[PDB]
């Protein structure tokens, strides 16, 4: 039931046609904004805000509670991405900058710390176990045919 | 005063916080009365096509039709080459190829090497 | 192999003198009495093969093919039965003789002695798929569909004619058993170089590779549901098995050569798997998805180990049971909403409770979920491709997660959640439709206790 | 003959049976949960017995019954390996899944999916059973994959709930993350090893290099929820407090420390990889509960401890014990079982009620979920003679008296206080203050299947530590002389947490109030971490599979070199070759050339 | 969520809003009650300091500041009921809920049971056709030219009239239907 001229088409170039595709989604000319005009075919599609849809109000009956979007108006060129079960953008209380350097920040001093553990360990003021037949020469990989070097363990 | 909240791409700006809105003058009302009066519409027009009891079938939505044609079947129409889809193109259709070519061959030279000289230990490698 | 060709041929007759409203029942029975006699062939030696005459042989990489293309008809016969209601008696029989005749090219194919023979039956196959695209489709671009789909196959295969003949008039012979006991080294030459690239590009077009893909997305959202069901299952295959049947003459040449196909398969598997998280549709979905399934054929062929050969084999058959399965899930919601979108129809677990039972089968065979015969071809070619390069497990692992993630996304989107409040004429779910489910799935989970019988000649 | 093998298969088998029957009319009826229940405690009584000829005489046994296929020199076969791990974990594990039916006939009253619930739970369990009874790799990874899809399937168990689908969508990621370790180690020992057999492995391995363990370790950190992969078993709550009481505490999450204690042969002949499983451990433990000691959902409290407690058990196995880290194994599913059966008590008593900020005066109010609450707590932290003592206790001294690093085990201690720390914040917001819940007062435990439920746990929670330790043979060289200082380091460290969080915890009562500090931010965020790393990979993913993948190569660039330059081309040399205006004095001027061209360049 | 929206919020509704969401953040800082009460009033009494102010800039100075204030101190893990949509069971119940026309889709065996119900349904669909017809033509008369400014429904205005676009209003699943 859709006509040939509901369907995007290219780069609006004159503000008359700017007006007609503006039209054409169900939007005010001065809130319609397409794409850069550059090499990627986004034509003449408008370029929603980027926020996501689970900041939408949870409270507005839309028409899809679910996806939180009306019927009739314009879809998010990326509207698949924003669809509460993946990356979403609402705001945090703490600043974005603030949580990568504090994550980053407690991540690198944690590497660092189990590094210079590793050049320092804790032991005890004890010596190496000591084990009764040639350091278990026979029971450990076997090879009797080649009578290793004798140990003897020190008496204290 | 208290440190201030600064916004980025994955986390936008409160809706408290914006100082558009405090800008409040007659052409923002009226631009705000006609966006709700454009979205009025829109519900009475779907209400009335969802409520009527002869209806049976789905509901059309131009929105979506423009959406996944856009996505799809208007991309190559509009495509002009240029510097940017020019670089782009070649960057992500060739770069990962070759790179992948070197460490590949570069790995399997080294295998090469080890088992013509032998010292491999290729002992009990018996399924290839 | 005639006690196979025979039926096959006079499914014609039959469904022509078939009475008006008998042609669905008499073709679908006979269609399976066809596939049980086809049992047979599976009973494969260790030694060479199952030469029957001069003409056709049997292989236990032939079998399990044949198998499944006589297995799949009346699949495809039940499939159609629903959105050829409104349908002329002349035109639904003249449906059914074209999926008949696919069938019959197929058989003639998978045991093809000779290579110009394989060839012939191999490029035959194309005008019944061709027509069925293009005349029982919904939308107007299955002409461009169509377009795409032959000019790719042949672009790809009319450098092999000359190569085989080529081939013939040096060696003296085509006939695959004087070929492989009398096989002799490719020296490293620019005219050896593309004789193997003649040889191969018309096999790598079909599978398809990741640079020539594009007819495929085409192809399978454009083509009816049979169609769909036909180029998912069987006819990508024919690209592996000419691959696995013609590489015995081009080592040693193959080594230096498949480096940009190897290449091209590692990362375009990334990037189909990847291309199916952003999708719109259920069939491109699906598509991409086959897409990298069979860029892992292309990658297990390529090794050219036993282990790769077996994994490639079971990949194979499991591949095209499980894209079989899910074309026929998503035709079965479009034939209710008519718009093959995934986001419209949304939330049919709560309205179709056995039907999303399927989907969930069908979208864990797809994720491949041990034991089952998709995950045993991916650990085979995984484990070939690690003997092969350490490092190519990197790459693999990173499919296997990107497989997993679209296929939960594509039982979430559609089963889970709410349900659209508009849409008010879903109906429940037919008798045929289940029973269609449960022929595309209870195959697999009998394979999975019979590994062996779909692993090859080189078991 | 020999009835070991008989029984030990026989519990496994019997504990399919339901499974058949769920196509039988029984299953559409109300007596279907009670069936299942049934057959898991027979199945646990039945499996009782090989425990106890393990006990007399240390009986092991490896059936390989069925062959399956065979690939020219390696064979894979359906092998059961019923070792020490195996005889020991199946009773505890069926044990818990038996009062864990008991507790959800009454949580899931009014669900009315009941007995596809209880499906669901059977298959999980069987698929566990069939994890740790494994003998070879791919065995493993089929109950491997098995418990995580049944998980996935539970945490979305309301598909209305887009959460719920987010979470398990998580937890299959971060699963499928670990899976690539897994697959990694199976291709490096089928390889190099020729085999997936256990016996083969450990035969042909004297000393193992460093990617097959590098590959296992991966795995258990992807299964296990350690602080590279931990955000999934926190966002696992989302599912029904039997699913985290039986899957996310006690029986699932332990799946990658299992698989580390399989490998033990192999993990003692490296010193690397030990220190990063000891690592791993340390900085996941301390992690956790940093980010527990801080949270408002009892959920999320509890099911933090769990993943400090797994990383406890990390710990353990790097400093080479993995014996007692199999005991830890199955004292903690005991006691936190028990903790999230008092746990979703509290919540259904409530009215769906999580957050503690609701919940006051319940000591009295409600005793017998108090006393079990207040036992559990005792038993996680680690009091003298009580079943955590026995495992814990020796996880602190074996730490200490060890070769280890100094940051791994400061770590180890301050995870200890912080153990405390949320038990006692737990204990305090949950059961002292005045009751804070809606005036409407639905408080009810005078039920018998929760009761009997929680004091089975209880009764376990009790004893089994004592009895398990008397009465397994004794595995490693004990720590028989220590300094007194450092062997009342764990009471010590203990007690201090203790009280000074009830110190801190104190003094919300006072009229004084100020806003928080960075610290509790960044704690209260889990180090922020969900945060940044579930929004910045995630879009830089999925936008390039839209813009780079789908649009500009697929969908321009691949058609304009292919199809489209051959349309340009045929199009402009069809129009340039067509385009005659039918003058035969330009055709026969061509001919003329051409005429003379041939006479001058073909002799 | 019932009642239509309106084109904007008005300075009182933002200030409300506002006391609304700093009051519910604070009984979130504060668990005891009697610690909460003091604070709250303490808050409350503070806030009632500028009540009289007539200066709308400084209006528009007051709260705005406030919310910066209140988004520094907003304790970013709040309590939330159960039920809100931040709650733990927020779409608990969403899979439970099945549209009333699936019954149309029954087996005759499976309508065999439930008779009494099922001819009520066909009162109700009587209902429902002839009021359909007369709320179109209702609704295309109360309709102001040029298409609806605001979207509320009038209400009915005859005797055996009923309220335009009311059937799949009154015919909701249930809150809990099972
Ligand atoms: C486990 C032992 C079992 C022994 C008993 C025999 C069981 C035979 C079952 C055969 C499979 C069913 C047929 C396939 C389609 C479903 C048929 C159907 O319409 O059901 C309607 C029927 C009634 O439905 P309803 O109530 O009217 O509808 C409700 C709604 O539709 C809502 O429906 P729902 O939500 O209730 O969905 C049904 C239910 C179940 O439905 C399904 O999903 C069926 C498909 C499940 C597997 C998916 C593929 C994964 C690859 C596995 C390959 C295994 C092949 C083994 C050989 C198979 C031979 C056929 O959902 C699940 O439970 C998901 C299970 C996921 C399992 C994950 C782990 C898999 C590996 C486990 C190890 C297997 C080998 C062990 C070897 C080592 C130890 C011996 O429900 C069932 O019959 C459920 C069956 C019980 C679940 C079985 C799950 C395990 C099956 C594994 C394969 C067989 C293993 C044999 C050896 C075991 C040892
Ligand atoms: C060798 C001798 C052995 C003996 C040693 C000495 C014995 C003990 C001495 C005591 C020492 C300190 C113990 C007190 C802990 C502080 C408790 C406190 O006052 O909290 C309130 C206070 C703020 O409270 P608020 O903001 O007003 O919250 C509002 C309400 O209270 C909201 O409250 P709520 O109702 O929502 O929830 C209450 C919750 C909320 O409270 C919290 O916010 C918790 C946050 C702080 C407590 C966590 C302490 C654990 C420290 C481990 C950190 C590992 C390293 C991390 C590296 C980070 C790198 C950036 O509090 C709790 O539940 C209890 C907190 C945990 C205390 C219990 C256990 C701690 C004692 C064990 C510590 C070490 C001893 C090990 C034992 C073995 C012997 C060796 O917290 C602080 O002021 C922080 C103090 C210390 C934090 C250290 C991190 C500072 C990092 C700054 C940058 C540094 C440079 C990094 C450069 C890196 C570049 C690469
Ligand atoms: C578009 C989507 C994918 C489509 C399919 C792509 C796969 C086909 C690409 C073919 C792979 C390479 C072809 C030839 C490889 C030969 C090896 C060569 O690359 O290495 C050096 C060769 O050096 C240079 O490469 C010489 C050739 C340079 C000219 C080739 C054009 C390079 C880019 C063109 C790519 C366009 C392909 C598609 C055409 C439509 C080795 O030096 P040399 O020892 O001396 O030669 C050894 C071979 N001998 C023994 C027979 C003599
Ligand atoms: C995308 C596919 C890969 C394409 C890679 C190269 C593309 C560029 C080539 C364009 C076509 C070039 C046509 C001329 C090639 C000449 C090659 C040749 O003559 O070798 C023939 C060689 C030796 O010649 P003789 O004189 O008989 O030997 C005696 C002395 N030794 O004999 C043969 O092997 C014959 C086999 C036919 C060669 C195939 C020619 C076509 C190019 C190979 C196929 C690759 C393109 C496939 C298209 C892909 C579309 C899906
Ligand atoms: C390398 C792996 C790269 C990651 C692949 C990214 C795939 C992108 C597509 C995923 C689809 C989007 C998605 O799942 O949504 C994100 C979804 C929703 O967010 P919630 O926190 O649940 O919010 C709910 C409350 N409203 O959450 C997620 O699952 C995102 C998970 C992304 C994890 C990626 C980061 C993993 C990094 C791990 C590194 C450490 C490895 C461990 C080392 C161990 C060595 C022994
Ligand atoms: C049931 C009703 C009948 C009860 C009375 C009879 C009781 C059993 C008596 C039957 C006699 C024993 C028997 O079955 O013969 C062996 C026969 C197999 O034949 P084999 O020669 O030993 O090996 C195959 C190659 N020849 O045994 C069986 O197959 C039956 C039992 C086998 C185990 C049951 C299957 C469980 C696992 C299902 C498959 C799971 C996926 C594959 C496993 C993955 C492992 C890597
Ligand atoms: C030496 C010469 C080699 C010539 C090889 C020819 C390859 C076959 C393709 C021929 C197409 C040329 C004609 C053409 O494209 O016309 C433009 C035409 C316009 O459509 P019309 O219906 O004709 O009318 C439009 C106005 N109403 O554009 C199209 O529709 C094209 C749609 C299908 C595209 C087919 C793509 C085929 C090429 C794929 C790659 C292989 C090409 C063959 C050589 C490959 C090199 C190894």
């Amino acid at each position: 039931h859709v006509t040939k001229d509901m369907f995007p088409g290219p780069y609006p170039k004159t503000p008359e046609e700017r007006a007609a595709a503006a039209k054409k989604y169900n939007m005010r000319v001065e809130d319609y904004e397409p794409y850069p005009d550059d090499g990627m075919g986004y034509g003449d599609y408008p370029k929603l805000p980027d926020r996501s849809q689970q900041e939408r109000d949870p409270w507005y009956d839309w028409d899809h509670p679910d996806l939180r979007l009306n019927w009739g108006e314009p879809i998010h060129w990326d509207l698949d991405m924003y669809i509460r079960n993946r990356v979403d953008t609402s705001p945090t209380p703490v600043s974005w900058n603030t949580m990568c350097k504090h994550l980053f920040g407690f991540v690198a001093f944690m590497l660092f710390m189990f590094w210079v553990g590793e050049i320092y360990p804790s032991y005890q003021p004890v010596g190496p176990k000591q084990y009764p037949y040639n350091d278990l020469y026979l029971e450990r990989g076997g090879d009797p045919t080649k009578e290793p070097e004798p140990v003897v363990h020190y008496e204290i | 005063s208290f440190p201030k909240y600064k916004p980025s791409r994955l986390a936008t700006l409160p809706a408290t916080l914006d100082p558009a809105e405090y800008d409040i003058s007659p052409e923002t009302r009226k631009a705000q009365a006609e966006r709700l009066a454009i979205r009025s519409r829109l519900k009475r027009e779907y209400l009335l096509q969802y409520n009527d009891p002869n209806r049976l079938g789905v509901i059309e939505d131009p929105a979506l039709i423009r959406w996944t044609y856009a996505r799809s079947a208007n991309i190559y129409p509009n495509f002009r080459p240029t510097p940017k889809t020019s670089l782009l193109g070649a960057l992500f259709g060739i770069g990962p190829l070759f790179f992948w070519y070197y460490v590949f061959k570069t790995d399997r030279d080294k295998k090469e090497k080890l088992i013509q000289e032998g010292k491999l230990d290729q002992t009990f490698n018996i399924s290839y | 192999m005639l006690k196979i060709i025979i039926p096959t041929t006079m499914l014609l007759p039959m469904t022509w003198m078939s009475k008006h409203n008998m042609i669905w029942i008499n073709a679908t029975v006979h269609s399976l009495l066809i596939s049980l006699i086809s049992l047979s062939l599976l009973n494969q030696l260790g030694e060479n093969s199952l030469n029957f005459s001069l003409t056709f042989f049997s292989d236990s990489l032939s079998a399990p093919l044949l198998v499944l293309t006589t297995w799949l008809l009346p699949l495809m016969l039940m499939a159609s039965q629903s959105h050829l209601s409104k349908e002329t008696t002349t035109r639904k029989k003249l449906y059914i003789t074209m999926l008949i005749l696919l069938q019959l090219f197929l058989i003639m194919t998978f045991t093809a002695t000779e290579l110009i023979l394989f060839y012939i039956l191999f490029e035959a196959t194309l005008v019944p798929t061709l027509i069925i695209i293009t005349r029982w489709g919904n939308q107007t671009e299955r002409l461009n569909a169509g377009l795409y789909f032959l000019f790719y196959t042949l672009a790809g295969s009319l450098p092999l004619l000359v190569a085989l003949v080529y081939i013939q008039n040096t060696t003296g012979s085509l006939n695959f058993l004087i070929i492989h006991y009398w096989s002799h080294p490719l020296s490293n030459s620019w005219s050896n170089i593309f004789m193997w690239l003649a040889c191969i590009m018309a096999f790598m077009v079909k599978m398809p590779l990741y640079g020539l893909h594009l007819w495929l997305p085409k192809a399978h959202v454009e083509a009816p549901i049979a169609g769909s069901m036909v180029l998912a299952a069987v006819l990508l295959k024919l690209g592996g098995y000419g691959m696995m049947r013609i590489t015995t003459i081009l080592n040693p040449l193959t080594n230096y050569m498949a480096y940009p196909f190897l290449m091209l398969s590692m990362w375009g598997m990334i990037m189909t798997s990847s291309i199916c998280l952003r999708q719109t549709d259920l069939k491109s979905l699906i598509a991409y998805s086959s897409v990298s399934h069979m860029a892992l054929v292309i990658v297990a062929i390529m090794i050219q180990t036993p282990w790769s050969f077996m994994g490639a084999t079971a990949l194979m058959i499991a591949h095209g049971l499980t894209s079989s399965m899910l074309f026929c899930l998503a035709n079965t919601n479009y034939e209710r909403v008519h718009s093959r979108t995934m986001i419209l129809a949304r939330g049919l677990q709560t309205l179709l409770p056995l039907m999303a039972t399927w989907w969930l089968v069908a979208s864990l065979t797809n994720l491949a979920l041990p034991p089952s015969i998709n995950l045993i071809g991916e650990l085979f070619i995984i484990t070939a491709s690690f003997s092969w390069s350490n490092i190519t497990i990197i790459l693999m692992g990173m499919n296997m997660m990107i497989t997993a993630l679209y296929s939960l996304y594509m039982l979430i989107t559609t089963q889970r959640g709410k349900y659209t409040h508009h849409i008010n004429n879903i109906k429940p779910s037919f008798t045929r439709e289940n029973a269609l489910m449960a022929l595309h799935i209870l195959p697999l989970l009998l394979l999975t206790l019979n590994p062996k019988m779909i692993l090859g000649p080189l078991y | 003959m020999n009835p070991f093998a008989s029984l030990t298969l026989t519990t496994l088998t019997i504990l399919t049976i339901p499974i058949m029957m769920s196509n039988s009319n029984i299953y559409k009826t109300n007596l279907y949960p009670n069936y299942v229940k049934t057959t898991v405690s027979y199945a646990f009584t039945l499996s009782l017995v090989p425990l106890l000829m393990f006990m007399h005489t240390g009986q092991e046994m490896i059936i390989s019954n069925w062959h399956w296929m065979t690939l020219q020199t390696v064979e894979l076969s359906l092998s059961f390996k019923m070792d020490y791990f195996s005889v020991m974990f199946i009773p505890v594990a069926l044990f818990v899944t038996w009062s864990i039916m008991e507790f959800s006939m009454w949580y899931m009253h009014s669900d009315p999916f009941i007995n596809r619930f209880f499906k669901y739970l059977l298959l999980f369990l069987i698929t566990m059973m069939i994890l740790v009874t494994a003998n070879n790799l791919f065995q493993l990874f089929i109950g491997w994959e098995g418990v995580g899809i049944m998980s996935f399937l539970l945490i979305g168990w309301w598909h209305g709930r887009t959460d719920a689908n987010t979470a398990a969508l998580q937890a299959i990621l971060y699963n499928r993350i670990g899976d690539i370790g897994f697959v990694l180690s199976m291709a490096w020992f089928l390889t190099h090893s020729n085999a997936w057999d256990l016996q083969q492995i450990f035969m042909l391995n004297n000393e193992c290099p460093n990617m097959p363990l590098i590959g296992l370790l991966l795995a258990a950190a992807g299964k296990s929820a350690q602080f590279g992969l931990h955000p999934w078993l926190p966002s696992a709550m989302e599912g029904p407090t039997p699913v985290s009481a039986l899957l996310h505490s006690s029986t699932m999450v332990v799946a990658g420390v299992f698989l580390l204690i399989r490998f033990y042969p192999l993990m003692e002949t490296n010193k690397l990889v030990q220190t990063m499983t000891l690592c791993l451990g340390a900085i996941t433990t301390l992690f956790t509960a940093l980010c527990a000691i801080t949270q408002n959902d009892i959920k999320k409290i509890v099911a933090f401890s769990t993943s400090s407690q797994l990383g406890l058990m990390m710990v353990t196995i790097g400093i080479n014990q993995p014996h007692l880290a199999f005991l830890h194994i199955c004292m903690h599913a005991f006691f936190k079982a028990m903790l999230f059966m008092c746990s979703g008590s509290i919540i259904h008593s409530l009215n769906d009620e999580q957050d503690i900020r609701k919940m006051g005066g319940l000591y009295k109010a409600m005793p017998f979920t108090t006393t079990a609450l207040i036992i559990g707590s005792l038993a996680l932290t680690g009091m003298p003679y009580l079943t955590g003592f026995y495992s814990k206790d020796l996880i602190i001294e074996a730490v200490n008296m060890s070769y280890t690093n100094a940051w791994a085990l400061l770590m180890t201690l301050i995870a200890t206080s912080l153990t405390a720390a949320y038990s006692t914040r737990i204990i305090f917001f949950a059961f002292l203050g005045k009751p804070r819940f809606p005036p409407l007062v639905l408080i009810n435990e005078n039920n018998p299947l929760l009761i009997n439920s929680i004091k089975r746990l209880l009764i376990g929670s009790i004893f089994a530590g004592f009895i398990i330790s008397n009465n397994i043979p004794p595995m490693t060289v004990p720590n028989t002389t220590m300094p007194l200082y450092m062997k009342m380091t764990a009471l010590i460290v203990t007690i201090m947490g203790f009280m000074l969080a009830l110190e801190l915890n104190n003094t919300t009562y006072y009229l004084k109030f100020k806003y928080p500090s960075q610290t509790y931010k960044f704690s209260n965020m889990l180090g922020y971490y969900p945060s940044i790393m579930h929004r910045l990979p995630t879009y830089h993913n999925l936008s390039m599979s839209q813009k780079s993948a789908s649009s500009l190569l697929d969908l321009i660039w691949l058609e304009t070199i292919l199809p489209k330059t051959t349309s340009f081309i045929q199009m402009k040399m069809s129009i340039m070759v067509s385009n005659q205006k039918g003058l035969i004095k330009l055709y026969f001027l061509s001919f003329l050339i051409t005429i003379m061209i041939s006479m001058t360049l073909f002799n | 969520a019932f009642s239509a929206p309106a084109a904007y919020l008005t300075h009182q509704q933002k200030v409300l809003r506002l006391y609304k969401r700093a009051l519910r953040h604070l009984e979130s800082w504060c668990v005891h009650r009697d610690k909460y009460r003091y604070f709250a009033c303490l808050m409350r009494a503070r806030f009632d300091e500028h009540k009289n102010e007539k200066d709308m800039v400084k209006a528009t100075q007051l709260l705005r500041q406030a919310e910066e204030e209140f988004w520094y101190g907003q304790h970013p893990q709040p309590y939330i009921f159960p039920e809100s949509p931040g709650g733990t069971s927020y779409e608990r119940y969403e899979c439970y809920k099945v549209p009333e026309w699936c019954l149309d889709d029954w087996h005759p065996s499976e309508k065999a049971m439930y008779p009494d119900y099922f001819a009520k349904r066909e009162q109700w669909k009587r209902l429902r056709r002839e009021s359909w017809e007369r709320e179109v033509k209702q609704l295309q008369e109360e309709t102001p030219p040029g298409g609806p400014r605001t979207e509320a429904l009038p209400p009915a205005r005859k005797e055996g009239d009923l309220p335009p676009l009311w059937w799949h209003i009154v015919t909701r699943p249930r809150e809990r239907p099972m």
